[PDB]
DNA sequence: CAGAGGATGTGGCTTC
DNA sequence: GAAGCCACATCCTCTG
């Protein structure tokens, strides 16, 4: 699968596309990269944040680290961000103490897909 | 690495960071789907064993909060009636109404475990 | 509320209840809210026949209802032979606040 | 086979 | 007026 940068450089996660449906089967589902040796049992939540409804409804929000590389069964976005806004999306590693990167501009949550208008 | 090199700097230089320096509007973003009377029990109940989920409203920044290394500095639900009282982007750094489940709060640069930290390297 | 302007099912639907002369094919059973179903595939037609969708069919227009269910709109009476009954203590909570 | 239901395109209609 | 909604459309699936 293919990275992008986070807020922390010690930890990456999926390419997650522009503009997608409200609840969808994500096209890639999502990977969460450990570079700093985490160990492989630790869980990884994510909360999508936007100045507008700034917890949305998530589903499989929680994952596993395993071998170094936390993956989300398939999470799904149904609170949607709204007009031009995305999410600025927070992801929690429960460790001692826990870590946090946030992502900005992460997805656009609508109920249409990017159809041709 | 657990921390950026010049973990003092980043705070007082990201937008992201002294956006977040102020005093700002959070709320309690845990169980969005359940009643107001259940949301308030599982909010404080939750406190109690020194987690929960606040995220700051106008910004959009949402946290999983953990209160220790049950506490008394971290989590007081004396300083007043009706409310009670992590490293963030390689940065090492540290009030809700028991009724609306909202209030306000803020980041800190933690120099302490910014030390701690940057010496483990 | 955009029941209103744009046709429905519910509101579409009741538009054969009420009217007697279209008990041809379906009508009000009892004293509680529940309602009969005629010709499964003559209702759907007319359906067809407004929303402009000349494929539609009952297993069609059927789905559209049984979305109702998780919104509170209508419910099944369990069994019955195509027989389901309107929630109107909820209708004016999802047509009116409190 | 009806009946509940996920997924995903569709078309009309308010909102920026 | 594309950009978000909306309330079915059309679909193929199980499972009683």
């Amino acid at each position: 699968a293919e990275l992008v940068r986070t807020d922390s450089p010690n930890f990456l996660c999926s390419v997650l596309p522009s503009h997608w449906r409200c609840n969808k089967t994500l096209p890639v589902a999502f990977k969460v990269v450990a570079l700093g040796e985490v160990p492989d049992g630790t869980v990884v939540t994510v909360m999508a944040g936007n100045d507008e409804n700034y917890s949305a409804e998530l589903r499989n929000a929680s994952a596993v680290m395993k071998n170094q590389v936390a993956r989300f069964n398939d999470l799904r976005f149904v609170g949607r961000s709204g007009r031009g806004k995305s999410f600025t999306l927070t992801i929690t590693v429960f460790t001692n103490p826990p870590q946090v990167a946030t992502y900005h501009r992460a997805i656009k949550v609508t109920v249409d897909g990017p159809r041709e208008p | 690495p657990r921390v950026v090199p010049d973990q003092r700097s980043k705070f007082e230089n990201e937008e992201f960071f002294r956006k977040l320096s102020r005093e700002c509007e959070i709320k309690y973003t845990g169980f969005r789907d359940r009643p107001h009377e259940e949301r308030q029990a599982r909010f404080q109940n939750a406190c109690r064993d020194g987690r929960s989920e606040i995220a700051f409203v106008a910004t959009g920044t949402n946290l999983s909060l953990q209160f220790f290394p049950p506490s008394r500095e971290y989590v007081d639900l004396e300083r007043e009636a009706g409310k009670v009282y992590m490293i963030l982007n390689g940065v090492c750094v540290i009030w809700i109404d028991l009724q609306r489940l909202d209030g306000m709060g803020c980041l800190e640069f933690d120099e302490e475990r910014a030390q701690q930290e940057d010496a483990l390297a | 509320m955009p029941g209103s302007g744009q046709i429905q099912l519910w509101q579409f639907l009741l538009e054969l209840l009420s009217d007697s002369s279209n008990s041809s094919c379906i009508t009000w059973e009892g004293t509680n809210g529940e309602f009969k179903m005629t010709d499964p595939d003559e209702v759907a037609r007319r359906w067809g026949e407004r929303k402009s969708k000349p494929n539609m069919n009952y297993d069609k227009l059927s789905r559209a209802l049984r979305y109702y269910y998780d919104k509170n709109i209508m419910t099944k009476v369990h069994g019955k032979r195509y027989a389901y009954k309107f929630d109107f203590h909820g209708i004016a909570q999802a047509l009116q606040p409190h």
